């Protein structure tokens, strides 16, 4: 059974780092993300990391944030940087192979738990 | 701005000799090597050699092309490579490689305001392997990258590894289809010869061989064969065509698995693991038709001059003795 | 002094315009010694072969008056002499070989008299008409001719010793026999010009003995095999038909090698020819023993048998008389 | 009078020209625009995990040293200008081997506007790298990407674009499918950054999205072996006293489906696990197993040797496990169809 | 005789410019093609292509290359092709190309007094033709060949085939060994593009594929083995070891035809004619096993509970090689 | 600043008044030009093709008079750009169908100039040479492999090779180079001969290598299950006379299982077209299996009735020809293996 584990902070006036752990696959090859829900029940892309270490970005996220993985210890890894009070959703892990891929919520097939950040001023 | 870089390169460039070692007459030049592995494309078993893609990059401090004035590191063009000096690295363990050329051919030369020049390149090298397949496919293999200076002394050059355990990457992100990569190590050494020791280096791997898949193409079926040998046991003897047919198409069952794994498996002429097992799967067959055989002759040939004696005897026998080959085997190769 | 030599040839020498370019053909003598002919591909209808190509001609624009008589050079003159541009007609690929060097030469004499030498490896092609297979001869050829000059610019002509041949126990002929060879010339008339083309043909014809102890004891005896049903009694039924149908799927093993090392060809060789009766035979004899248990015993067929042993033998023993005869000796 | 101030115009474009660096190497990032036409999305080898693919490669990028004045707007360039001209270095980031084609003369163009815009549209053949998962062979579907960045430079010098909308540059020609195992959906155009042990470089992406056909495994691999099943239940309508007929039947089956399987693992690259295909011929193959060790435990339980006459001593009764297995064996098998075909069809 | 033919050339690639087209501002240069070819190698239906081996000529007119004074045909060295205008043709259809260097790069410069120059090259091309082979093997693909100016548009440079009829000769002296070649054709044409209007020529070639193989190989084999399903039928239903040994001993042989024929046959992973036939062979095969099973469980099964052997087994031989000869009509009248 | 000035002029002055067109000793005398090869990794040997991938280090040296100098050096290196403005032999391998100079990531040549003017010319070749085979005792056989090289343009009395050590030393493969899946490589075997041509009499230096394949691969795969299948084909004889579809099922299907095992062992195997031993043996051992089933006719036809020996009328003696079989045939397979095995193991 796979099994996507998250972890990181979830409260801040700064900035954050949210891993995502992985078992019962090896992900190498397999296109990992991040994805955020605000409540009004929108899979907003964040980023993503392919296996050729390619960084994709959200169009609204991009630049300010920053993915990377750990190949060996199967996991992936979101820095975030410079939190405007409007960062505040639920933040899901993914994994996948992302067939009509790296945009889209019904590419990915494997889940996270989903961790809930609050930012405010 | 820009008409001072162009002025500062052909200055640089003004009177450059492109066979000159750096610091010729003084001491070696320190060349610092990088690898990023884009991927292995192939194992070969048949001709014993991998194919590696990498990005071969180099470093070496040239006091011939330091500038000064301009912060921000020169990358010129890849033509620019021809009028420069570069180390003379080979690759010993090489067949046959090819630096790309799609869309122009793949270098870099990227300077440095005190000489330091990085010189990159996208490489599709053969690199060949001795492999010890005598244990196949429950093998571990290592398989190396020797890197050598060709004409210059270890007098003359020097090579170490960037970085020292973390110059080469990408090989976690390797993912071969049938192989799993335990761990690589980096080795720099001089090598000392007659004629003068020379710097080399060496990438290398070791490749566990993955063994479920032949658990599901080759092991268990060669195990359902054997075991449907025994099923004449628990037949009358009377019933000659039943275990006739039984043991018969089961050697022939047995030479069509032993055939087309001489043909699916890579072709390689010498005795190897799963060779024996299956030979010795082949001979279990064969010595449960020998057991009809002694059956027939004892009871309808020796009869004027007992059967379930022979047959509740094979019947404990050739279990315990089908498990104890297979954890004399599991056992002795694993 | 040499020197002084060379560049005084190469002083205002034209390497655009062939020699004698309005005075007359340009007569080439060639030679051909050849070291071995691969192994001829019988699907895809190639040969290799790899020969070392001399040509001699006079260029009168390289006279030189001096005692040494003969310049015996490198390949390094080769791109500066006009070479004849001399393809060959019926290539697919074909190398010159660099290594160590480049392996050409030129040698060159007081007259004009100029020698050009290169080895080459050619994988050239040829039809094999696979009528008669695995009996078949063949005659390969191997056609050159200049490219862009015509009959009356360049005419190529043989010498005495016009090929010369190695040893033929060093070769990499597998399959087929080295039995003949000839040379000959013929001119062609292509769209722009008639060209002067040279040919050697290769003859080659088969080591037979293979197919023998593959396909031909092994069809054979399993005919016998199908026969040997009829020596037993009619009410062993299992028998009968066991040793009918797994004739069959023995024949059917065998078929599987009747065209191995073929070309997909869309008509019947004479190993084709003989496995298809030999699989017509065995089905006759199968469909002999259900025609012989369903008229006598579920209901003259009651001795068929007998006229069976007799039928059977005499029919196949004829085919081979023909068959043999007809595609050896005729 | 035209030509004479061309061929002037030509003499005077590279005269103290520098090709050796970068257009505007202090000034700004050098912004190329680009354009793909798949011309044949070519043969996809799954033993090599890679495929082949043939393209138009346009690019476009401002230089302002080539700007110029004459009668027309629009040059076109000898090769032996446009390598004498600063040309980025656009290398694939998963090429195995490919191949800029020069038949006759050298597939590549030079167009210089007047502004100084340059456009050079070359055209190549890809053999590029694909990784396929294949649990869910061959039902399966899988993306195949093109990737493509500058080898030298990076983003703070050479940065890539679009020249269009993005998902309407790359565009594939409409008789440019050739392929016959897969079926091209379609593309999806993307881009991105890489960390290089070097610096970030911008880094282009075009996705392929491939579905296996599978009409082919259905009737040559799935198709046998399910009536070979069928004919390993079969047999029980045989009486129990046919010992040498139902014999032959099982082990012969399990021939039939040893061929079945070892025919089957050919065609396929050597991946070690367990495709679906493999799940299916193994459970297969496991029917075919247990219908003649249920045979061999009928055949324990006989008591007898002769048939049934057809007209009526004691005989035989159908044993209770040949009716238990006829009703067992069609049932666990149409269960099992139905949990692979509803698992394996909806991924 | 060769020194004024040396400054006659020497003349004309004086001040020589590459880089400019025939008539540079005024009309398009009129390029004539002509191609002979030599072989067809082979066509892969695995990689969708075919490989065609060819002399490849052009006729063209430079009116800076007229010479008078000499009433030849000046066929120069290949090396002059360098140091002059040659066309930017191309071919659409290119996997892979390239002129043959043995012993020269084959090339051929033929100069005319009036500024004709033919330029010919000697190609073995890859040309690649998408094939529908859903009628494997009883089908007709057709392979073309797509020549273009590369650069050049409609306003600088045409084409045309040289003697429009019969430019490509010897295409009736190819004998590929699997196909047959029922007729070509020559199609002029000008695309137009969103850049410009560029001049394209088109050789096609229509091929049919040769059938002597396959029913040799693969339909009579397949026939034969059918028709050895059925002999059960004229054995008696008291025989479980005959009838029984047979049908599973050819449902065998057509599990080893099948196998054999996905080793042989190219490998084209979606379904064709033969796989069709093949299919429908096995269920007959298998069909003639069910009924033997079918008939012991009607006399020994369902005997003691107390419908005819022998009106299904005439039956049988009414239906099964009725119903074989309808599905070798419906097949031979559908895929033809 | 002084090295690099005087190196400097060395190497501009070294080419004043050269042409690389003439030998050394032109008119005068014969260059002798000394070889020596270290044999890195002896690849793989093909018996598809008669050849065999050789990976060779080789070096070659001479004296040039006309490129001496002095200095503080005795030693000069070269740039192979400059290298290639020097006379070198045309040295070519006789028997190479298409070897490679290896270009990673320079040209892997070099060449050391000694002050008196001895040159040094070392170059990592690989070389596809042609090794005649005969497989008229495969597999129990030896090859020699040769490698033939000599001058192309100059002849003997122009050219002569020699060896640099004594002959025996000067061909050194690699301890580690072995690499040969299907041989041992028995030590090589080097010679300095003279070959005679139309165009003049040549100097060429011939290196064999001696090779023997393993037995061992084709002992378990084609000798051991044609002699088991040939045991249980005799396994028939020692049933009853009575039996007739099991030893009908016995003798045609062995003879089946024979043809399985001539196939694929024939297969993977390059096709000569003529007797291999191995095709002796199978054609042998299928024979005995065909005789075995023509015994069984020659037993079927004298039977007289349908009915075994009872546990408790008449009934069947013991077949004399079953007798006289069991003393037969063993006793042929044992002659006959001790022909074989001890005449092709003197060869
Ligand atoms: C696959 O196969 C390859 C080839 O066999 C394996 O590679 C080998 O790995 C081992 C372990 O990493 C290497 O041994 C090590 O060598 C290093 C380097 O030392 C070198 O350079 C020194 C100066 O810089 C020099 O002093 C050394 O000289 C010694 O060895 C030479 C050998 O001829 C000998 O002549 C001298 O007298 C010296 O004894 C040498 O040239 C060295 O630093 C290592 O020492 C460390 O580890 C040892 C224990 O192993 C420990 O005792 C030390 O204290 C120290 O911590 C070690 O000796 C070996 O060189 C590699 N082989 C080659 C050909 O290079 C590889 O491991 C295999 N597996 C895999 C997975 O790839
Ligand atoms: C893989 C299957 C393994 C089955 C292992 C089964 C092991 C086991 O113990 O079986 C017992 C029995 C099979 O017995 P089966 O029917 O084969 O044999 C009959 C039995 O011996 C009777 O006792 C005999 O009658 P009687 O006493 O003289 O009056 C009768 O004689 P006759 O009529 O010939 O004169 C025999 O034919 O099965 C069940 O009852 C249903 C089990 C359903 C099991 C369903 C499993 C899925
Ligand atoms: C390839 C082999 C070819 C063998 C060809 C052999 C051809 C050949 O000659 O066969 C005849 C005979 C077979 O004898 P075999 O023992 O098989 O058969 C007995 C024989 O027929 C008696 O005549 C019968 O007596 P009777 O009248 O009923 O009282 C007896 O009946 P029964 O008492 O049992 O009821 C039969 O069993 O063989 C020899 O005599 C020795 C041959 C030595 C051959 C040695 C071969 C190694
Ligand atoms: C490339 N280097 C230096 C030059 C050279 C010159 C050679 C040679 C090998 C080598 C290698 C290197 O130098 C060696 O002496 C040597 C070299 C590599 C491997 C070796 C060697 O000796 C035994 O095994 O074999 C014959 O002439
Ligand atoms: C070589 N020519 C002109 C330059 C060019 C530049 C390109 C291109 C194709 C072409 C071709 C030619 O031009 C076309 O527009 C075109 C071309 C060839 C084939 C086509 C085309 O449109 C549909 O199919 O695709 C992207 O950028």
């Amino acid at each position: 059974q796979v099994q996507l584990q998250e972890s990181g902070g979830g409260l801040v006036q700064g900035s954050l780092r949210v891993s995502c752990a992985a078992s019962g696959r090896t992900f190498t090859t397999y296109i990992m993300a991040w994805f955020r829900q605000a409540p009004g029940k929108e899979r907003e892309f964040l980023a993503a990391m392919d296996q050729g270490r390619i960084q994709y970005y959200g169009d609204s996220v991009r630049g300010r944030f920053t993915i990377s993985r750990d190949y060996a210890k199967n996991s992936v890894d979101l820095q975030l940087d410079g939190l405007r009070p409007e960062d505040t959703a639920v933040y899901y892990c993914a994994a996948g192979a992302g067939f009509w891929g790296l945009r889209t919520a019904s590419s990915y097939h494997y889940w996270g738990q989903g961790t809930q950040v609050t930012v405010s001023s | 701005n820009m008409s001072f870089v162009k002025e500062t390169v052909d200055k640089l460039l003004k009177g450059y000799d492109i066979r000159l070692r750096p610091d010729f007459g003084g001491p070696p030049v320190c060349v610092g090597m990088n690898i990023d592995i884009a991927s292995i494309d192939m194992v070969s078993e048949v001709n014993m050699d991998y194919t590696l893609t990498m990005y071969f990059q180099q470093y070496w401090r040239d006091k011939r092309l330091a500038y000064s004035g301009i912060p921000l590191n020169l990358t010129l063009d890849n033509r620019v490579a021809d009028q420069l000096w570069v180390p003379d690295t080979y690759f010993l363990n090489d067949k046959k490689s090819f630096v790309h050329g799609v869309t122009v051919k793949n270098r870099m030369i990227r300077l440095h305001p005190d000489g330091t020049v990085l010189y990159g390149l996208r490489i599709t090298t053969t690199a060949a392997c001795m492999m010890d397949l005598r244990r196949y496919p429950l093998d571990e293999q290592n398989c190396t990258l020797e890197i050598e200076s060709y004409g210059y002394t270890t007098d003359d050059i020097e090579f170490y590894w960037r970085g020292g355990d973390k110059a080469v990457t990408g090989v976690e992100r390797i993912e071969l289809p049938q192989f799993s990569i335990v761990e690589h190590r980096l080795v720099s050494r001089n090598v000392v010869f007659a004629t003068g020791a020379y710097p080399r280096l060496s990438l290398s791997f070791r490749l566990k061989r993955n063994i479920g898949y032949f658990i599901l193409q080759t092991y268990m079926p060669s195990i359902l064969i054997t075991i449907l040998s025994w099923v004449s046991f628990w037949i009358n003897y009377d019933a000659s065509a039943a275990r006739v047919a039984l043991g018969i198409t089961t050697v022939l069952t047995m030479t069509t698995i032993n055939t087309h794994l001489r043909e699916t498996l890579p072709k390689i002429p010498y005795v190897k693991a799963i060779d024996m097992y299956l030979m010795g799967c082949f001979v279990f067959v064969f010595l449960a038709l020998l057991e009809y055989a002694f059956v027939n002759y004892i009871f309808f040939g020796r009869g004027p001059q007992d059967v379930n004696a022979i047959d509740r005897w094979s019947r404990i026998v050739f279990p315990f003795t089908f498990s104890l080959f297979n954890l004399v085997y599991w056992l002795y190769y694993v | 002094d040499v020197t002084v030599i060379l560049n005084n040839l190469l002083e205002g020498y034209d390497n655009k315009l062939r020699p004698d370019i309005g005075v007359k053909p340009t007569l080439i003598h060639t030679d051909m010694y050849v070291n071995s002919i691969g192994p001829v591909n019988a699907i895809n209808m190639e040969y290799t072969i790899d020969i070392f190509f001399a040509q001699t001609w006079y260029d009168r624009r390289l006279k030189f008056n001096s005692t040494i008589k003969v310049l015996r050079l490198n390949s390094n003159m080769v791109g500066k002499i006009w070479i004849p541009d001399t393809f060959f007609r019926n290539s697919k690929k074909a190398d010159a070989h660099w290594i160590t060097t480049p392996n050409r030469m030129l040698r060159i004499w007081n007259d004009g008299r100029v020698l050009y030498t290169l080895r080459l490896t050619i994988d050239a092609e040829c039809q094999l008409q696979l009528h008669n297979f695995p009996m078949d001869e063949h005659s390969c050829p191997l056609e050159f001719s200049s490219y862009g000059y015509p009959r009356e610019e360049i005419v190529y002509q043989w010498k005495r010793s016009s090929v010369e041949v190695g040893d033929t126990r060093s070769w990499r002929l597998y399959q087929f026999s080295f039995v003949g060879l000839r040379n000959t010339t013929e001119v062609v008339k292509t769209t722009s010009g008639d060209y002067v083309v040279m040919s050697v043909y290769f003859d080659l014809s088969r080591r037979m003995g293979y197919f023998t102890i593959q396909t031909y004891i092994p069809c054979t005896l399993i005919v016998v095999l199908s026969w040997v049903s009829f020596w037993i009694n009619k009410d062993a039924v299992p028998a009968r038909t066991s040793l009918g149908i797994t004739t069959v799927l023995t024949m059917t093993t065998l078929s599987t090698i009747a065209r191995k090392s073929l070309p997909k060809v869309s008509y019947v060789t004479a190993m084709d020819l003989f496995v298809s009766v030999c699989f017509i035979f065995v089905f006759s004899a199968l469909v002999e023993y259900g025609t012989l248990h369903y008229f006598v015993s579920n209901r003259r067929i009651a001795k068929m048998d007998s006229y069976a042993r007799i039928f059977f033998p005499t029919a196949f023993c004829l085919f081979n008389l023909v068959y043999w005869v007809s595609y050896l000796y005729l | 009078d035209n030509t004479t101030v061309f061929t002037r115009i030509l003499d005077r474009l590279l005269d103290g020209y520098d090709n050796r660096l970068r257009p505007g190497l202090g000034e700004r990032v050098t912004e190329v625009k680009t354009d793909i036409f798949v011309t044949s999305f070519g043969p996809v080898s799954d033993h090599d995990m890679e495929y082949t693919i043939d393209v138009f490669f346009r690019q476009s990028w401002k230089d302002e040293r080539l700007k110029f004045k004459g009668p027309m707007t629009v040059l076109r360039l000898n090769n032996l200008m446009a390598s004498k001209i600063w040309t980025p270095d656009t290398f694939f980031h998963n090429g195995k081997k490919s191949v800029a084609h020069n038949m006759t003369m050298p597939n590549k163009l030079l167009r210089i506007t007047e502004d100084g815009t340059l456009l050079y549209t070359m055209r190549l053949t890809v053999r590029a790298e694909c990784p396929m998962h294949l649990e869910d062979f061959p039902m399966d579907a899988h993306a195949c990407p093109l990737k493509f960045g500058s080898y030298a430079y990076t983003r703070a010098e050479v940065v890539y674009e679009w020249t269009r909308e993005p998902a309407r540059s790359v565009v594939v020609a409409e008789d440019g499918s050739r392929l016959n195992q897969y079926d091209l959906l379609g593309q999806t155009v993307d881009s991105g950054i890489v960390q290089s042990s070097t610096g970030e470089y911008v880094v282009m992406t075009t996705h392929f999205h491939l579905k296996r056909k599978i009409g082919y495994f259905v009737i040559q691999t799935y198709l046998p072996c399910i009536m070979t099943v069928i004919l390993s239940q079969v047999s029980f309508w045989l009486n129990r006293e046919s010992v040498p007929a139902r014999t032959v039947f099982g082990v012969t089956t399990v021939l039939t489906m040893t061929t079945l399987s070892i025919s089957a693992r050919n065609s396929l690259p050597k991946v070690a696990y367990a495709t679906a295909m493999d799940w299916f011929i193994a459970v297969c193959y496991a029917f075919v197993f247990s219908a003649l060790i249920e045979f061999a435990t009928v055949n324990y339980f006989t008591k007898r040797g002769y048939a049934w006459d057809g007209k009526s001593k004691t005989f035989n009764s159908v044993s209770k496990i040949d009716r238990l297995s006829r009703i067992a064996f069609p049932l666990l098998f149409g269960i099992f169809n139905l949990v692979y075909w509803a698992t394996y069809l909806n991924r």
